[PDB]
Order: C-alpha cells, then structure tokens, then sequence
C-alpha cells in the first residue's frame, strides 16, 4: 500500500525475506541526504511525499543545521512491485569521519549494507575506513555507483567518457573488497563480462535472434561482480531520477527485440556495436568507436531535463513516447516547475525495484545472518561456548537458530541509540491506549473526531460560547476528516503537543531473538549480570531462575510491555517478530546496561563488554559552567553516554570527569553534543591539546645497571645536557643522569631501577592489551590455573619466579608457554605496553607475595611484604616521568632489593615511620611490646618475630612502602634524558597532483613529514603518505575535505608513535647553560606544548601530592 | 510547489501581500522590483492591485475574505474603496465594514463555506461580516491568543496553526472547520505563521526565512 | 535593530514622549509599565532630551512590573502619544493615552498588542500589524 | 568538601579504655583494638584544622599519649579515602 497499516506491516515482516537494515555510508554530505530522500518519496511508506522530501537522513534538527550527521535513526522503507512486497526497515546510520565511535558502532548493529561511491569525487575513504572493520561482521553490502548525473547530465561529459571513469572506481573497489574478503571473481569478471558468450564474432549469430543469453546463473554475492545478480544499477537522485544499468536494457529491449538479459552483460562493461541490426560485440572499436549510450539513451536523457525546466511540452512528449514517463500537465499552472520534474521521473527511472529485492532474496529467509553473528560479536562463554546448543535450554537454542518456536523474552543488541530526551521532540506521545499511533490515530480520525463524538464533545458550543454564532445554527459536520484524500497524511490533531514525562527516550535496536508474544519478561540483575559471567570459564551457570542455584546480586523481574519499530515518529506494536529487524525498548531506559546485553533469559550471550576508545586516549577537561549547575552537568554525562557512546564520567584515571571518542576529530563534536538536551547542561572546556608520551633511551653509569649506553662525554641522545640546559646535578665526566640507586627506611627497602628501550614490535603487542589481569585472576572470565596462563607468558615473558626478566629473555626466544603465578603490573591499570619483572635474590622474604599469590616456596612460605611492588609500579606509570602523564615503551627491571638491614640504630626517617604504624622501630628483635601495627604484612600472615630470626616490618609500613615505590621510580627516570614519543598517524590522502604541493605546504607547518609521495596509475588518485601528529590535527581534516572534496580526501590511519629528539620538562633551570647552546631542551618548548597542562583534567590532586623518606642522607648513611 | 519570496528584504510576505483563493492585493511599497514579482507569477490567474490599503503599506493583516466576499474596515476612503473595486473583478462583493473595533485580518480567518471571527467582536458587526462574505462565522480563539488569521494559516486544503495551540481546541477546531489542524511554524520558530506564509490553493508563498524542511512540510500539507 | 525594516524612518513626525516618561505596556509580558531610557536614532544636541516617536524605536525599562523582568535594560516599541499629531493627509491623531510594546531588538514583537496602534507604526513594524489589536 | 585524616595516638592501658568509653559515640574513632599487654591504639578523626576539638576531651581526661602522630594538611600520608 501507501500508508502500510501496522497489522500488514507486521505479517509482511513475519513473511520471509523482510529485513536486512542498510546503512547508506558516504561522506559528512555530498548529497547523500538528497539521494536519500527521493528513494524514500518513491517507496509507500507513511504518505508516501510525507516521507521524503529532506525528512529522514540526519535523525535531528540539530544535525541537520549543522551539515554534521552524528546519531543513528530508525525509519519503514516499503515498496510495492506488484505481487511481491519487500521491507527494510532503514537505519539511516550516519555516514561520519575517520576516527569515529558513531559509524562503527551503527555498521555492526544494521543486518545489511549498502555502499556510496561517487563517481565525479571518487570512492569514500571514510565509507572504506568502517567498511574494512565492518567486514568482520555478517553483512550484506550492495554496490551502487553515485553522482554519475554529475559526470553525464550536470557538468554534461559524454557517455565515452563516463565507461573510462568507471573502470577506475570498479578498480577501487576491488582494492576495498581484497582487504578481508576474495578478489578474483571481480577480475575474471572484468576479462570477460558475465559467464556465458565466450567469443565476439557469435555475439552477431545470437543477438539478431530474439535469446536471452549472457547468463550469470543468478548466484549469492556481497559486492562481488556477477553483474550484482543480474541487477546491477547505479543509484543517483538529485531532481527524482534513478537511471541503473537494468532500467537502460529495458529500454533498448523495447525499441528492438534483443532482451533485457542480453544488455546486462554489455551495459555494464564498455561495448560497441555495428548498427546494421544492432550487432553488440567487443569488436568494432578503434579508439572507442561507437558507444551504445553516445548514439540511443543516455543522450536523450539530457533532452528531457532541459525541456522540464523552460516547459516546452513537445520535447517532453518525444521521451515519453518511448513507453510511459508521462507529458505533465495541471502541475505547473503558474509556470516555474519543481515538483514537476520529479513527477515526470518518478515513474520509470527509480530502482527500488531492482535493489531491495536484491537484498531480500540473495538470503532466502531470515534465520542466516542472524543466527551466525555471534562468535564474531561476543558469546556467552569465552573459551566453552554456551551460547550455542551446549548448555542445553530449549528456548537459547531456538533463538541461536533464530525463528524461535511461538515465544520469546526477547535479548537486543544496543551500541548505539536514538537521543535521550526528557520531553521527546522526534517521538510521538503514547496517549490513545499503551502503544500504538500508526493506525489507532486513522481510527480515532474517522470515528472519534467526526461529526457523531465531536458534537458530543463541544462542536455546536464551542467551550460554551453562549448568545453568540455558535450555538445559532449548531453545527455538526458531515465525517471532518483528512483520510483517503491526501494519502492519510493529516488526521484533526496528528503531531500531539509533547508533554514532560517519564516514558520519553527513544530506540531501535536490533533483536537476536525470533518471534515473541506481547507480555514480554525481562531479568534486572546484577550491574553485569552475573549468571551469563559465571557461563565463561567452566559452565556453572543454569537455566534455572536467577539468584536461586545460579548466584547474583539484586534480583528483579521486571515486564516489559512498550516496544517498538520505530518509523522515524510514531509507535507500533510488535508481537510477529523475525529475526534481524529493529525493535528497541520504548519509554523505559533503565531495565538495560552497556557493560552486558539486556539480561532476559538465565543463559544469554553478552555482545558487548566495552565499544570504542581512541588509540592515543584522548581526553578534555569538561568543567562547570556554574557552580549550581555541576550536579547537572554530572546527570547530563550519563544521559549521553546511552545516545553517543563512552565516556569516563564513572570510574576515572583522570580527574572527576572526563569526555573521550575514538579520536581527535571526534572529541570535538561530541562536545557540541553536552551543551544540547539531556539535563539542560552548559560547559566550559580546557583543551592545552592532546596528551603525549615520554620514552627513555639513555640511563647513566652511576650506580647498579649493568646494560647502558652512558660515557664520559655522550650524556643526552643529541649533544649534551649541558649543552640543552636544565637537569645537572653532577658533573657531565661520569654522565649528568646519575642517582638512580636510593636508601629510604634505613636499609629496610634498599633498591636500584633499569629502564631500557622496550622493543617497537612488543610494545605494539602489548597495546592490544592480551596481559590482562581479568584474563590471569579473578572470576571475570578465562581459567585462573589451567591453559590460559601460557598465552600470558607466550607476549610477557613473566612468571612465578623470574630470574632472567624480560629484556634479556625476549631477546634470544620468544613465545613461551608457562603458568605465571605471581605479577608486578603490566602497566599503570595492571594492562597498557609496560612492564616489571623482578630478577632479584631472596635477601629475607624479598620481592614475592603480591595481592593473592601463594606458591609457598620462595621467601620462605611467601612471608610479608612484597605487594608495595606490584602496587606502586601502577602509580609510577600513571603520571610521567616528571609528574605530569603516561609514558610508553620503557623496559622496568629490578636488579636487587633488601628487606633487612644490619644497621641496628634506627633513622629520623624510620622513626616517623614507626610513630605512624603504632609500633616501635628496629631491624632485628631490638625491643618488647607492641607486636601490631597498621601494615598490611600483619595483617595477611602475622608478624616475622617468632615464625624466623630478624623482624623487619617493625618501622616502615606498607602504605609508605608503597608511596616510596611510586618517587622512586619517577625519580630515576626524571633525571635521565626523556625524549618525546609523539602519536602520529600517516594521512593516506587521495587527491590530485596540482594541489597536493599547495595541501602539503600548510601539513608541514603542522610538524608532519613526508615518507612518500607516489603516483597511482590505475586511480584517478595521487597520493601522499606523509606524517601527522593526532594533537595538532584538532579539526585539521574536516576543514580541508569541506573546503576542496575530491581533491583533498584525507583517509586518516594509524600507524605508531614516532620518537622524535626533544625534553619536555617544567621551568627552565640555568641559562648559563643555554648560553653554550644545543638546542632548547628541558625548559618551555615545542615539546612542553603536549605537555603543558593536561596533569589537570581537574586531576587526582590540585598539582602533585607526594611524601618521601629518602632525603637526608646522613641519618640513613647511605653513599647511593 | 512553494517560492521563498521577500518584502524590503524581510521575511514577512503576509504584512505588504495578501493571496487567498482569489484576489491579491499589494500596497505601493517604495521597492517595485518585489510588486512586479508578484505580478509575474500571477500573470492572466489572479491580479494583483498595487494599491496601498487605508493608504498604507499594511495590506494583508488590514483585510479579510477570499473570493465570495471580501473584506475591509471603516478606516479606508471611499476613495480607496473605489479603486480597490475597479482593481478586482466585480463579481465579489468588497464592502466597508462600520463600527471599527479591531483590525480585520487578524481576527478574521476564512474558508469558502464558514469562518473563524475573533471573538469579542460585536454582535451586529459580526452579522455584517457574516452577510458580506455569505459564509458562517465561529465564535473561538486560539488557544493563548485572540488573534486567529495571525495565529491561523486558514484556507481550503491545509491548515497551520504553532504548536502553543492546545489539545482539545485543536480537536474541535478541525471538526468545526472540517479541515485538520497541523502543528508547525515558518521562519525558525517564528510565533505569527499566517503572516510567514500566504497561501493560495493552487501556489504557496513564504518568507525566505524558511528552512528546507519547514518549507517541505507546509507543501504537504496544503496539497501541492 | 534591526536594521532592514520596513520602512523609512516613515514620513512627517511629531516627538513628544521624552526620556523619562513612562509609558502603558500594551501586551502580555508580565510588565505594566515602559519607562523610556532613551530612544535610538536621536543624535541631538546640547540639553536636549531624545525625545520618542509614535514608532521610533525605544530603549526601555519596566519600572514596574514582573521582577523576573524588573531592573535591566529592556526595549520596545512606542504605539500611543498621550499628545497629537499631524500626518502625510494633513490630519490629527490624538490619544490622551500612551504606550508601548515590549520586543526585542531584534525587530520581534512578543505575542498580542492590547488597544489601539498607531498607523505609522504598523507600517513601520511588520511585527506589530501582524498581532495588531486595533490599528487606527 | 573536604575529607578527613587519621592523626594516630597511643592510649595507656588503664585510662585509654576510659577515653574509649568517652569518645566512641561523641566523635568518629577508628582501628580501636584494647589489650592488657600491648596498650591501646586509637585514630582521631579530624583533617587538620579540627585537630583542638578532637584533643581536648584527652587532655581533659588522661592528658597526653605514649605517641602523638601528626600528619601533613594536604594529604594523610598513605591517600585519603574520606567524604
């Protein structure tokens, strides 16, 4: 139909072959929205002209003034061929930048695909950036070749021309599809045009007979080249057209009697023909002699657009005379045409028809795809895999199938959602009943609001407007209504006036469970669900009820009976669900969580843990613009937190609050986002650009290190220290970095520190983040002590006793398998590309017993202390080297550590040590009374009095301990020279030759370089591949791609962080020293611009908090 | 279709211009370029006056009617009168209207079978109105105002109204009218829609002020 | 403010509603009253009062009124003068009355406009003809 | 605002189990554990500038303690965890 009521919506999408969302991915806005929106006009859906006309592609208003397309939205996309029916129900996702969390999380949520390439700017890098991590997930992506009305009719290139300009873009691409998927069929192809006639000269014997040959056998295909099924079209739309290859054989098949199969196969490629009875064949050609589109077709469809314009009618009428595109008439009464033109095409050119039967019948039912995608998303168990048949429950099995039997609670998958609202400006009110606007108003338009109940209510009164014209004549109308007379587009009252209430944020989703019944249950657990977590490892959750056999926290059964479709506005019910389509949860957001799926059955698989961070972890300070409004602002974060995903507003490394995205580019826009809707919140912003991060590859020859590159006269990695300036504690004749061993407690925590240069490829490794403590420990997922921890040892080469490290270890052999029982931190978080290994010797009870770790073999019976390590570490790599924020490829080894000391007099230090514990200070058994303090020693296994000869807990406490490691280290490295690591990205720009010197001068003054600039014969491209930093790209790519698209098209890539010669360190100490000269370093720099002020995102403390026992080096009579 | 048209580079085409079903009417505004525009559009369909109404600039909220009757107050000369006469055809009834108490146009919104009055409008006044035209007259405001025909973008086809206008009154309104009632604005959220944008049956104007959307919308609704 | 309206300063004039005076509201802002600061366009000379028009667009501050709208600086537009005035017809308006209206400078006029409006004004503020009470 | 810090103290045996009896509902007291043999430690809890408070009523009682341990005015020594 053209309005589709709900009931029939509803059957058609029980029928089979009824879903597969596309997405529609292309640039920020080339016209993507004006493409859009004419399918949309086209398809009988709601009103049909209701729909389209610039209705549905940037889901707000918001979005849509800004040219800036950010949420994703939900619509009804339904055509009418004649017989058949086929359904989409269209997600318009939104098509953003490189380096996004929007566009991702959007690809993997919709079922199917559909990829926009231009043809007059060529293919998208943004749409290939997503596409390429979309190809590990199951879709069905259809190619469609745009903007060839922009080569052909609009600038106006003959058809020749538009043949060579197409084998560029197929080439492109083929490049595409080579990533992850096969790339052969599409060059075979290619060769030679479908699979049927071989030879050219028997193409003359068959095409002046009426046969359909040039057959393809139809065959399954993503966007592989097998003509797409035999119906292949280019998809363009600026004034109501469509064109397509198909729609142009139909129109040769009717002039003379070769068919519609024949010009699938010629069409496509670049053929020529004869003409003596239109002889098509690869022959006849010189240097392009006689095209089929120069001569016939395409030719006349410049004629037309011309003649709609100006009206001249008779030029018009020649087009139409073809078949039936009609004259027009009774549309352009006052001359000036518009709606005119799009009347005329919207007849014959669209390709609804060819496109979404493709994506419908290329999967015969609904039950493929959806069923599939679970190993590739994530499934209920991590290693045992119970979200499949194993973990036998009827009701899981059927919906892994996918169908279900007649029933179903119903499990969403969610990683992004329509806008969170506290009003609902894009969603109707559910007044008339629980649900339902779509049809139930039509109803009350033509029953309630017609004369027999609008009399009742106050027609002939008008709010008792007595002694007046109201109630002279009493009127009753006869059925006021607006239905069966502008296709159902205006009922009395059609968009409510939106009301403040409960009920009002928004979603789609998409359902991994089959068909349902209305009354559907859903399972409030714990804050991750706990059952589901249990089924990862060994199986011990069950189909049982939980917080029953199966353990969790809270427990609640909630009923959940507001569910809808979604079709942009309005509500519909839902209860003959097939699997794959959208149906998200309706007025209600807090029976869900992001951490795991909606818990509905006992045994579910949670699909997401986490969605996306960037790379280079880039944050900003988002402040109180009021101090009254603070409580606001913190509600407002985890409002948009639903809508646009991921940020730290709980659970923080920096600060009270920060806002994090997937990269530079995007951490701006979404701050446009928390200044709209939500709590009506307003911020102010402290962005001293994005953070980067510091490395160490030159320690001293002073004191314990064994491997090192230090000298007599080589003290920094370029030039001297000296001769940068800052940074000379001692002379530069045994080098300037020296002090790295320290005394605290007098001798009852002696230790040394060496930081070497971690290998680039481990630390790449490492960044991937498989050194997980969840993984090692505890009960989050993976076996604690069976054949998981090898895979820990094979990347870290740690272990239960370690006595040859990391650094040497590596080096001669890699990928180890062993079980690993005891940990220092992988890292500031325990995770990260940092590591500490301890190869020091047992002194007494030294170095081992961490947070839960018991062998019971070395350091006696694991006695003591020990975890002051494994804490300490983390907070030495959470800040920098000089105090400010994370540093990366450093190698941490222990060389020695002491626990005992022979001294047996005490220290000042120690002594204020021993009044904070509650204990009286020794090395040694010294003294009576007091045997408990505040250490953590005691607490786990008592004291080391009676159990062994020599107590040394007595003084130094666990938390001073602690605090000691994390100076310490910081200490070492901060007066060794600390080159900056800066996070750079190659930028794969595509562009031409002209402009591109022009492009390339402003990137140099960006601190990039360039490492190639090639040429690529094949594209229309030419590309650089030159380096620039992610902190001084800060809205960089999104003004050069708006100012010049096409010829400047930054593919933005990560690669690694470059290290490049500079010290970035606060106040320049000394200019005597500067007066020598070797560049500036260490002082306020091009360096220090990455380092200024980003310790404070508001920050863990006002600057830096820290206390030390290593000063006074008389009281400890240490010589270190 | 629907043109984005200006007014001394304002947004407002329903001040300076009036267009119902039938008959339009311009004042003498000192910019011509605009006046012939109008003329254009309208050539051998509808003429256009070009005579300032009560001798003024103000034409589209200063009168009333579309084309069975039409309206004006006793502030206009019989002068003015005559030559308004002359301008339009002579089949339609314009009149004079006695005992000024309002400017019609904003208080007089009409259809060619009923109208919309203000109300507080007097009681014989009223019934002149309602003679002139031929049609009905309905005593009801909108909802916050008393103004309808500002508030009201009344014709035949569509109706606009802003989304102040409440649930009921609205209700009853499209049932009184027998046309619905559509939420919605022009002009980024301009509050007077009626003056934003005149609406003929067969063309629409508005403002240049308009949004793709908004201007999207208000074709929908009037059925072109 | 705007300035593109709408239009002219509008022909023959007569001044009389000065600095200092106030003046009815003449709309639904919780105000009553518009007492005049000054009047824009009035560039004068020595002790001389910009004095304000029938249309002559008016800084302002209610003097009285909503005290979410008492105090500030506030504008408007000025609709009646309690003294007459002669016209490009050669005739005399008269209102014992006086007034305002409450708009931004903008050139929009809040909602409805309460008794007579002047002509002038009208055509000058198409804000104004357009929620025009009464237009005389 | 703020947080509070645990300025530490070693109690007699005999009368910082009177102070105890005192000092439990009136004010916040932490890491308490009375003993014959090994005295008793007890944590007033102040952050610095309420530290006169907190003393007084010892003072006023049993006067000084074994040990009296006072910490910085900006951090606890050991991280605060406190409001």
């Amino acid at each position: 139909m053209v309005l589709n009521s709900l009931d029939k919506m509803i059957q058609l999408q029980k029928n089979t072959a009824n879903i597969r969302n596309i997405c529609v991915l292309a640039h920020v806005d080339h016209g993507k929205t004006t493409l859009a929106d004419c399918l949309i006009s086209s398809n009988g859906i709601i009103s049909s002209r209701l729909a389209g006309k610039l209705r549905y592609m940037d889901s707000r208003e918001d979005e849509q003034i800004r040219g800036i397309t950010m949420k994703s939205s939900a619509i009804s996309l339904h055509y009418a061929t004649g017989n058949e029916e086929y359904l989409i129900n269209l997600i318009d996702s939104p098509g953003h930048v490189d380096f996004s969390s929007e566009v991702s999380t959007a690809v993997r949520i919709c079922d199917g695909c559909i990829i926009v390439v231009d043809a007059v700017e060529g293919v998208c890098p943004q749409t290939q950036a997503v596409l390429r991590q979309a190809w590990l997930e199951n879709i069905r992506p259809v190619l469609v070749i745009n903007k060839i009305d922009r080569l052909i009719v609009e600038l106006k290139f003959t058809p020749q021309e538009a043949y060579s300009h197409l084998k560029n873009i197929l080439e492109q691409i083929n490049a595409l599809t080579g990533t992850l998927f096969t790339s052969k069929v599409l060059e075979e192809r290619a060769e030679r045009e479908t699979e049927s006639q071989v030879n050219p000269n028997s193409e003359q014997g068959e095409q002046v007979y009426d046969w359909s040959t040039g057959l393809e056998d139809t065959d399954d295909s993503h966007l592989y080249f097998s003509p797409e099924q035999g119906n292949v079209v280019f998809t363009s739309a600026i004034d109501g057209w469509g064109f397509g290859i198909e729609h142009f054989a139909r129109i040769y098949s009717q002039k003379i009697g070769i068919k519609k199969e024949v010009l699938m196969k010629t069409l496509w490629g670049d053929y020529y023909i004869n003409m003596k009875a239109k002889k098509i064949m690869k022959g006849d050609q010189a240097k392009g002699k006689k095209p089929l589109f120069v001569q016939l077709i395409l030719e006349n469809i410049w004629s037309l657009y011309d003649a709609v314009l100006k009206k001249d009618k008779d030029k018009i009428d020649k087009i139409v005379t073809s078949l039936g595109l009609k004259i027009g008439a009774r549309e352009a009464r006052h001359s000036d045409p518009k709606v005119q033109i799009n009347a005329i095409c919207s007849q014959w050119l669209p390709i609804s028809h060819a496109v979404l039967a493709m994506v419908c019948q290329k999967l015969p039912s609904p039950l493929d795809i959806t069923a599939e995608r679970v190993e590739r998303l994530m499934c209920t168990g991590s290693q045992t895999f119970d979200s499949f048949p194993p973990e036998t429950q009827a009701l899981k099995a059927a919906f892994m199938k996918c169908g279900s039997e007649d029933t179903a609670p119903v499990i969403i998958f969610v990683s992004k959602m329509f806008a969170v609202d506290a009003k609902a400006l894009p969603q109707n009110k559910p007044r008339p009943l629980t649900q339902e606007e779509i049809a139930q108003r039509r109803e009350r338009a033509r029953q309630r609001h017609a004369e027999k109940l609008a009399a009742a209510q106050g027609q002939a009164p008008l709010e008792p407007t007595q002694d007046g014209s109201a109630i002279e004549t009493c009127p009753k109308g006869e059925e006021p209504r607006g239905d069966e007379q502008q296709v159902e587009s205006m009922t009395p009252k059609p968009v409510l006036q939106e009301e403040n209430n409960q009920e009002s944020f928004i979603a789609f989703a998409r359902v991994f469970s089959g068909v349902a019944r209305r009354g559907k249950k859903i399972f409030v657990l714990g804050p991750k669900y706990s059952p589901l977590e249990f089924l990862r490892r060994v199986p011990l959750g069950f189909s049982a009820p939980p917080d029953g056999l199966p353990q969790v926290p809270h427990m609640a059964y909630c009923a959940l009976e507001n569910l809808y479709l979604l079709m942009g506005r309005e509500l519909e019910y839902l209860e003959e669900v097939p699997p794959g389509n959208v149906l998200g949860i309706g007025g209600l957001q807090d029976f869900v969580l992001k951490s795991a799926t909606l818990c509905s059955l006992p045994s579910c698989p949670p699909f997401i843990p986490l969605n996306f961070e960037a790379t280079p972890i880039v944050r900003v300070a988002v402040e109180p613009k009021h101090p009254s409004e603070m409580p606001q602002l913190v509600k407002g974060m985890k409002l948009l937190n639903q809508a646009d995903p991921c940020v730290q507003i709980l659970i923080q490394e920096t600060g009270e609050h920060v806002l994090v995205t997937a990269g530079e580019v995007h951490l701006q826009r979404c701050l446009d986002d928390l200044k709209e809707r939500f709590a009506k919140i307003h911020i102010s912003v402290s962005e001293p650009i994005i953070p980067f991060r510091e490395t160490i590859t030159k320690p001293p020859k002073v004191d314990m290190v064994n491997e090192e590159i230090g000298k007599q006269q080589k003290v920094a990695v370029i030039h001297q220290m000296k001769e940068d300036q800052s940074k000379i504690p001692e002379g530069i004749q045994v080098d300037s970095d020296g002090l790295i061993t320290i005394t605290t407690p007098n001798k009852l925590a002696t230790l040394s520190v060496r930081a070497m240069p971690l290998p680039e490829e481990v630390t790449q490794i490492l960044e991937e983040n498989s050194d997980l403590i969840r993984s090692m420990e505890q009960l989050t997922s993976s076996l604690n002590e069976g054949e998981n921890t090898h895979m820990i040892h094979q990347k870290t080469q740690e272990k239960i006793w370690e006595f040859k490290g990391k650094l040497e270890q590596h080096l001669t052999g890699r990928r180890w398998r062993n079980i690993v029982d005891q940990i220092w931190s992988f890292g500031p978080r325990k995770c990260g590309p940092n590591i500490l290994v301890n190869k020091s010797e047992d002194f007494q009870n030294s170095v081992w017993t961490g947070p839960a770790d018991k062998a019971s073999k070395e350091a006696s019976r694991y006695r003591d202390l020990g975890n002051s390590i494994v804490s300490g570490f983390q907070l030495a790599t959470l800040s920098g080297p000089m105090c400010e924020e994370p540093l990366m490829g450093v190698c941490f080894v222990l060389e020695k550590w002491d626990l005992s000391k022979f001294e047996e007099q005490g220290a000042s230090d120690l002594a204020k040590e021993g009044q904070e514990e509650n204990e009286t200070c020794s090395g040694g058994n010294e003294n009576q009374e007091l045997q408990d303090g505040c250490s953590e020693a005691f607490e786990k296994r008592t004291s080391q009095k009676g159990e062994s000869p020599l107590t040394d807990c007595y003084g130094p406490f666990s938390g001073q301990l602690i605090a000691t490691m994390k100076e310490a280290c910081r200490y070492a490295l901060q007066v060794k020279p600390q080159r900056l690591m800066a996070a750079m990205y190659t930028c794969d720009i595509m562009a031409t030759g002209d402009v591109l010197g022009r492009v390339y001068a402003v990137l140099s003054k960006r601190e990039g370089r360039v490492l190639q600039e090639e040429m690529k014969e094949g594209t229309d491209m030419f590309i650089i591949k030159a380096v620039l930093p992610v902190a001084e790209s800060f809205g960089f790519a999104d003004e050069i791609r708006k100012r010049t698209s096409g010829l400047a098209s930054p593919q933005l890539v990560f690669s690694h962080w470059e290290i490049i010669p500079s010290d970035p360190f606060w106040v320049p100490t000394t200019e005597e020293e500067y007066l020598h000269f070797g560049e500036k370093a260490d002082s306020e720099n091009q360096a220090r611009k990455y380092m200024n002020a980003v310790r404070k995102r508001k920050g863990l403390y006002v600057e830096e908090k820290i206390v030390e026992h290593a000063e006074k080096q008389r009281t400890l009579s240490k010589n270190k | 279709m629907a043109t984005r048209l200006q007014y001394e580079n304002s947004c407002d085409v329903g001040v300076f211009l009036k267009l119902t079903n039938k008959y339009c009417l311009v004042g003498q505004c000192g910019s011509k370029q605009f006046l012939h525009t109008v003329e254009n559009r309208l050539a051998d369909h509808i003429p256009v006056v070009e005579t300032s109404i009560a001798g003024t600039r103000i034409v589209g909220r200063l009168s009333a009617g579309n084309k069975n009757g039409l309206l004006l107050p006793n502030t206009c000369t019989d002068q003015e009168l005559q030559q308004i006469r002359n301008s339009l055809p002579d089949d339609v009834v314009v009149q004079r209207i006695e005992e000024k108490f309002s400017a019609l146009g904003n208080c007089i919104a009409t259809n060619d079978y009923v109208a919309l009055v203000h109300p507080d409008i007097d009681r014989e006044t009223e019934e002149i109105i309602a003679d002139v035209l031929g049609v009905e007259v309905f005593r009801q405001t909108v909802s916050g105002n008393v103004l309808v025909g500002t508030y009201c973008a009344l014709t035949n086809q569509g109706a606009l109204v802003h989304p102040m206008t409440s649930i009921a009154d609205q209700d009853e309104l499209s049932s009184l009218l027998q046309v619905p009632l559509v939420a919605g604005t022009v002009n980024r959220g301009n509050e007077c829609v009626a003056a934003g944008c005149v609406v003929n049956d067969w063309t629409a104007i508005v403002g240049a002020d308009t949004t793709a959307t908004e201007i999207s919308v208000i074709e929908s609704i009037f059925a072109l | 403010m705007s300035k593109a309206q709408a239009v002219g300063s509008n022909y023959r004039v007569s001044l009389g509603l000065p600095v200092g005076a106030v003046m009815n509201s003449a709309d639904n802002s919780g105000a009553k009253n518009l007492y005049v600061i000054a009047v824009k366009g009035i560039k004068g000379r020595l002790n001389r009062l910009p004095s304000a028009g029938v249309g002559d667009m008016v800084m302002a501050t209610v003097k009285k009124g909503k005290p979410e709208l008492r105090k500030k600086v506030c504008t408007g537009l000025v609709v009646r003068q309690r003294k007459h005035w002669k016209r490009k017809d050669g005739v005399y308006i008269y209102f014992e009355d006086n007034a305002g209206v409450m708009c931004n400078p903008k050139g929009e006029v809040k909602g409805n406009i309460l008794g007579p409006v002047a002509k002038e004004c009208s055509d000058l503020w198409p804000k104004v003809a357009t929620n025009a009470g009464t237009i005389v | 605002e703020r947080a509070h810090m645990r300025l530490r103290f070693i109690l007699p045996v005999n009368e910082g189990k009177k102070l105890k009896e005192k000092l439990k509902p009136l004010i916040k007291v932490i890491e308490s554990e009375d003993y014959g043999q090994q005295l008793e430690i007890v944590c007033l809890i102040d952050p610095g500038c309420f530290r006169e408070i907190d003393e007084l009523i010892k003072k006023e009682t049993k006067g000084k303690g074994s040990l009296e341990v006072l910490n910085l005015k900006d951090v606890e020594e050991g991280d605060e965890k406190f409001e």
